[PDB]
């Protein structure tokens, strides 16, 4: 494992690495609409998804549980333009149920996330 | 009059719920029970200005999503259902 623990419990559940420094002072706030590109990989490096296959940035509302916990925690720490890598333990991802067929039970996930933009609503 | 729901609201609420059933509760059956009446209502066609705009903007995408779901029924390949949800998401993010 490599990365800085960004969990509030400091349980090493979500470890972050900055791949490209962004441009804010500002990080997105609860409820903001956030626009990202991303890639997701299993712990063996196998890709399970890339945002680019949908031909536009992925959008979700931050801090509402629309996405797995690791993303709500990780994206809240990012600045506009940043790229980071998140290592996500199963307790902060899909847990024992997984996200079949691609994601098994008890899977640690890797995401690369580029924060493109965020707005208040 | 005012209480009669129209295309945009029915799809917004329905996609939300179908997605909770599928991604949240792993309930493909329930997901289909929500989506099928929504596609079936599109067949009656737009009955208002708002519905005609909605149908012009989103009708083709929803009909494609139904095609991917019908394929899933035969293939069982979850990638087919994923294609459908990319289209439902594409519609949902624009109406919401
Ligand atoms: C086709 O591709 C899928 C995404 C795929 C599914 C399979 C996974 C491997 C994956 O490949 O994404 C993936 O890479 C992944 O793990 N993702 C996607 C990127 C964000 C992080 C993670 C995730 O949390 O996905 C999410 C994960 C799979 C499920 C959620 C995890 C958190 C939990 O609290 C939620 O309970 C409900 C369920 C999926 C999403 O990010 C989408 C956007 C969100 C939802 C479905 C729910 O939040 C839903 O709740 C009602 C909503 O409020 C939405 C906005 C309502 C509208 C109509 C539905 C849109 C559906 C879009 C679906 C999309 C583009």
């Amino acid at each position: 494992e490599q990365g800085e623990d960004i969990t509030s419990k400091k349980d090493r559940g979500v470890l972050k690495i900055v791949k490209r420094v962004g441009n804010g002072e500002e990080t997105p706030m609860i409820g903001d609409k956030v626009y990202v590109h991303y890639k997701g990989k299993l712990s063996n490096g196998k890709k399970f998804d890339s945002s680019h296959d949908r031909n536009e940035p992925f959008v979700f509302s931050l801090g509402k549980g629309q996405v797995i916990k690791a993303w709500d925690i990780g994206v809240a720490t990012m600045k506009k333009g940043e790229i980071c890598h998140l290592l996500c333990k199963p307790e902060y991802a899909y847990g024992s149920a997984g996200s079949l067929p691609k994601i098994p039970s008890n899977a640690t996930l890797f995401f690369e996330i580029e924060l493109l933009d965020f707005k208040g609503e | 009059g005012a209480m009669d729901p129209e295309f945009m609201e029915m799809w917004h609420e329905g996609l939300e719920e179908a997605s909770r059933l599928y991604f949240g509760e792993r309930n493909v059956k329930g997901m289909f029970e929500v989506l099928e009446p929504l596609h079936a209502m599109m067949e009656r066609g737009p009955q208002t200005l708002k519905e005609t705009s909605f149908n012009q903007a989103y009708g083709r995408d929803l009909m494609e999503a139904q095609e991917w779901c019908r394929k899933y029924m035969k293939s069982g390949n979850v990638k087919d259902l994923t294609q459908a949800w990319d289209l439902y998401y594409h519609v949902f993010r624009r109406i919401s």
